[PDB]
RNA sequence: ACUUGGCGGAAAGGCCUUGGGUGCUUGCUGGCGAAUUGCAAUGUCAUUUUGCGUGGGGAUAAAUCAUUUGUAUACGACUUAG
RNA sequence: GGGUUGAUAUGAUGCCCUGACGAGUAGGCAGGCGUGGAGGUCAGUGACGAAGCCUAGACCGUAAGGUCGGGUCGAACGGCC
RNA sequence: AUGAAGAGCUUUUAGUGGGCCAUUUUUGGUAAGCAGAACUGGCGAUGCGGGAUGAACCGAACGUAGAGUUAAGGUGCCGGA
RNA sequence: GGAUGCUGGCAUAAUGGUUAUAUGCCGCCCGUCUUGAAACACGGACCAAGGAGUCUAACGUCUAUGCGAGUGUUUGGGUGUA
RNA sequence: GGCGAGAGACCGAUAGCGAACAAGUACAGUGAUGGAAAGAUGAAAAGAACUUUGAAAAGAGAGUGAAAAAGUACGUGAAAUU
């Protein structure tokens, strides 16, 4: 027989060809596996994962966070790629020319960049524009700004957020909340 | 209507029936099998016979616990019994069968038995009273019966299939060579 | 007729029959694994039934097919069967149980003049 | 275990009828010198015979080559182990421990 | 419809087969085998009988004769897996055996309409057996009983042992 | 295949012998024939019983039921008689 | 783990190559078989016999199960998404 | 040095929460197929060959077949040798 | 970097399958709680038909979908082939 | 609930109201109360004239019917069991 050193059988615990049955997002799918497997680019790859990824794992990108990446050295006149959707942002004034090129705009977010003088851009005008990823900025967003990571983990001495529907007091500031009430925690 | 299994010549054969009788099941069922196959004339004899306790049926199926008698020596038994009641039942079916043989216009004598079935019918129900205040059933068990009575035919017939033959080259040329070697 | 197919081998040919369906009217043959905890049939004891696996599968090459080589493929129709009619190699048709004996009469037909095989060509015939 | 000193001879028929490669997380049969110095090239072996001589001559590199080489799936022995029962040490009058020169024997039958 | 369709129907044409590497090099007999040899036909019609051997023929066959004088053996072909070679050897350096081969034993295979209910020979095949077996004959006057050696038959009795037996 | 005379009783059922007839003889020398079962295909050859035939002789009963008995007996059985 | 959109032809969840591995109660997950009814399609089968029932008769599938033939019978019923 | 069969990270949820056997260490006890602990391995949850027979022992862990070689156990016969 | 060539016979129940039976070897009754069930532990005589983790309110993780600092038409109103 | 109307991704005679039928019926119990089972011939009775056996019931024929493999023990007619 064999002494296994391992588990037999396992699956590799990463998500390929997605469980969304959006067929235009599998023909991006063809697409860019095809590119993948050919144009020898990690930037491919990169955006074939992220293609694959859910819809929490695909968090969105505010126009504000694009003009701090922007804002950065070397990359103004870059091309920003976000494998998501793209959000409005009116805590911002300004706004630079340059364009992006993502799965979703939400209507405020395109105006926004129209207006600035930009273009909002699919992912398959980026592949026809940019094949290897030629000048490309990638963009992920906010994963653990999630609520239901505040409650992720919870036990004593971590300040995590238990799982409550009502808030106030009278609601969990008691016992286990103050050395009143015997202990804190 | 639509009677069992009977391989025979319908239009050399007579049958009878009755339905819904009150007698025993196991015991018409011992009668006909003691007159199965037989000569019919035979068969009415053996069972008046019967009726005058000269001659028995033997019991081979159902005979748990009944009493033997000499008699069956005759078949190859011990337990053998009187069944008055099957037997007058049967014989009135033979009579039914006979008149309408010799309407058909068969030679009756040499006639005989070809198909007889007994099987149960509808249980007729009436309760027993028992001892702690218990009710139990007292079930007749009745019974139809069907025969089938046929002129005896002579010898059946003969010439089987051709019995064709398939041969190797070499089966050929041995029959050949032992044609040619001998007359 | 046929298409160069490999040799057929099967791997079980006998019936994976219930165990107890020889036993018990109410068990029938119908395959249903034992999920006790004392069957010496789940435990795959010397001497017991050969329970069902995938070991058992057949050669792909060779699945689905009938001794002729063909794939059958039931047809209720000339239309049904003027799709089979590019496929006669690789391809049988099965006439449904459902069908008239008229119009199994004309699917004959029509097979015979496009080259076409048929299984059950046979059913509903006096003569 | 048994183990034991092997000689020339047997590793030379092990490797030429045996020899399989790890090859990115595959086991694939020799066969070629250009398999060989496609992966072990680096460390200036070309032949199944250069590598045999690190083995042997062991070398440098010696913990790549042993590393590229899959472990020798071997058969059991032809005409047996020699002893009735083995889980004795080969001085008892059994099977396993250092038979520092007689493994040369059991290898080229199992083999 | 009764079943709907398969979506994608596989290909009709036949793959052409590779090009095998199996050559075909001529038989390499064993070496108790020689022209002018005699034999022990094992097996077929004439089974158990002492014959000579004279040809290697293409289709791995041996020509093989009693003489027909003898024991009644034509010339024929055999198979040296169903023959024993004996020890013995009769010269035939003398014998024009370079005229026979395989169309010269040909069958003129039958056709299926022929079946039989139940049940000739050439002059040239006659003819040439004759010529052979009289020269045969004319050898076989040397060594004394050989003509009844072939004559009879051969046989296994109680007590014989092949692998203890030589032939 | 007949034929003479013996022997053998453990399960003999076989062993031996005499007379003559007939056939074969590979003890020796010879002549004729085989083929085609096609390169092998058990290549069919023995005895076990049963049946239907033809022809040759030979022999022309008992038992069971039923009956009766009671030295016996739950019935069967057993014993006796007609 | 890899290869392959290239034009003509079919299926990209496809096809193909290579290597390894396969024990299992409780239990988990997955892919499927089947039943009653629903929307759709087959311009589906059908009194020249639907369904149902019988069939040590046949065929497919590892299997759940499916199909076919013969018999019975008499009014409806199936394939696929 | 050897190996790495990928390394790390998170969420969530089932079942379980009666245990038993062997080696060795070991406590109570006259001792127990007793009771109670320790390390490891096993049975449970596991068929196979062997032990005549057996949950645990020895050997060996299981997809369907074929061929070869062995394990432990054996080679008068039952029974292969 | 995977077997081809030559020849023969059959072309049919011959091979093969199904099935019954025979033969050789193996084969304890299933379900269950159980450390442990063939148990001298429980349920089960047999057959058919029925027969057991569903629906809801409010929630957690996860995954799809829409919109996106907003989202939610559907209490209600308008309108309708209702 | 009562009266009257319409509908259903409902049940389809062991289901669905206990009740598709002479069902709150028969039936039980002092009584309060309890509380069933049971649908289908065939398009149409054309529901089997007449003969014969039998004490008769019934049978065998005949005949009706598309079909008695539809005969009021009636659509089909499984299994256990026979």
């Amino acid at each position: 027989g064999i002494d296994h050193t391992s588990k037999q059988h396992k699956r590799s615990g990463h998500r390929t060809a997605p469980k969304s049955d959006n067929v235009y997002l599998k023909l991006l799918v063809k697409l860019y596996t095809f590119l993948a497997r050919r144009t020898d680019a990690p930037f491919n790859k990169v955006v074939l994962k992220a293609l694959f990824l859910s819809k929490i794992n695909r968090p969105p990108v505010s126009v504000s966070r694009i003009a701090r990446a922007l804002k950065q050295e070397g990359a103004a006149n870059k091309t920003v790629v976000v494998v998501g959707t793209v959000t409005d942002d009116a805590r911002i004034f300004e706004f630079p020319k340059t364009t992006v090129a993502a799965l979703r705009f939400t209507a405020g977010a395109r105006a926004k960049i129209v207006k600035a003088g930009g273009e909002c851009i699919t992912l398959d005008q980026l592949a026809v524009r940019a094949p290897k990823g030629q000048n490309t900025l990638i963009l992920r967003g906010p994963r653990n700004s999630r609520e239901a990571v505040r409650h992720f983990g919870m036990g004593p001495h971590k300040g995590k957020a238990p799982r409550i529907l009502s808030t106030g007091r009278k609601f969990e500031r008691a016992r286990g909340r103050r050395r009143s009430k015997g202990f804190k925690v | 209507a639509r009677y069992g299994a009977t391989s025979t010549n319908p239009a050399k054969s007579a049958s009878a029936r009755g339905s819904y009788l009150r007698v025993s099941f196991k015991n018409t069922r011992e009668t006909a099998q003691a007159i199965n196959g037989w000569e019919l004339t035979k068969a009415q004899k053996y069972l008046e016979q019967v009726l005058d306790h000269q001659r028995a049926i033997p019991f081979r199926r159902f005979n748990s616990s009944i009493g033997r008698t000499a008699q069956g020596k005759e078949f190859g038994v011990t337990k053998a019994r009187w069944p008055a009641k099957s037997v007058k039942f049967v014989q009135g079916l033979l009579q039914n069968a006979a008149a309408n043989a010799e309407a058909k216009g068969l030679d009756a004598t040499k006639l005989y038995v070809s198909h007889i079935q007994v099987n149960q019918a509808p249980k007729q129900r009436r309760r027993t009273y028992r001892a702690h205040g218990r009710i139990n059933k007292y079930e007749s068990s009745p019974s139809h019966i069907e025969l089938v009575v046929t002129e005896k035919e002579e010898a059946v017939a003969k010439a089987a299939e051709k019995k064709v033959v398939r041969l190797t080259s070499r089966q050929r040329g041995r029959i050949a060579a032992q044609k040619r070697i001998a007359a | 007729a046929s298409l160069p197919h490999p040799k057929i081998v099967k791997k079980h040919t006998k019936k994976f029959k219930r165990h107890h369906s020889d036993r018990y009217h109410r068990v029938a043959e119908n395959w249903r694994k034992q999920k006790g905890i004392d069957s010496v049939v789940r435990r795959r004891f010397r001497g017991n039934i050969s329970q069902p696996k995938i070991g058992y599968g057949s050669n792909k090459k060779t699945k689905f097919l009938s001794p002729s080589g063909h794939k059958t493929f039931l047809v209720a129709n000339v239309k049904d069967l003027e799709t089979l009619t590019m496929h006669t190699k690789t391809y049988a048709a099965e006439i449904a149980h459902n069908i008239s004996a008229k119009n199994r009469v004309v699917i004959l037909a029509r097979a015979k003049a496009l080259g076409i095989k048929v299984t059950n060509p046979k059913g509903r015939l006096a003569l | 275990v048994a183990y034991g000193y092997p000689s020339y001879s047997t590793i030379r028929q092990l490797v030429y009828k045996r020899g399989f490669g790890k090859i990115n997380k595959q086991r694939v049969p020799l066969s070629d010198n250009a398999i060989i110095e496609a992966n072990l090239g680096k460390y200036g072996i070309l032949s199944i015979d250069d590598l045999i001589h690190e083995i042997i001559t062991v070398g440098p590199h010696f913990k790549q080559a042993n590393n590229f080489l899959w472990p020798f799936k071997l058969s059991n022995p032809s005409g047996g182990w020699g002893v009735p029962r083995k889980f004795k040490h080969f001085i008892q009058g059994g099977s396993f421990g250092n038979r520092e020169e007689f493994i040369n024997k059991l290898v080229k039958s199992m083999n | 419809t009764a079943q709907q369709a398969p979506k994608w129907y596989p290909s009709e044409d036949v793959a052409a087969p590779k090009k095998t590497r199996k050559a075909v090099r001529p038989q390499k007999l064993r070496a108790s085998l020689v022209p002018g040899t005699v034999l022990i036909l094992l097996a077929g019609r004439f089974r158990g009988k002492r014959v000579v051997y004279l040809k290697h023929l293409e289709d791995n066959t041996l020509l093989v004769t009693g003489p027909f004088k003898v024991n009644g053996v034509p010339l024929r072909r055999v198979n040296a897996r169903y023959v024993i070679a004996t020890s013995t050897k009769v010269s035939v350096e003398g014998v024009n055996v370079e005229k026979f081969n395989v169309e010269y034993f040909a069958k003129e295979k039958l056709t299926k309409k022929e079946k039989k209910e139940a049940n000739e020979i050439k002059t040239e095949r006659v003819e040439d057996q004759k010529v052979v077996d009289k020269a045969l004959i004319a050898e076989i006057k040397k060594t004394p009983l050989l003509k009844q050696y072939l004559s009879a038959s051969f046989s296994l009795k109680n007590g014989d042992k092949p692998h203890m037996l030589k032939f």
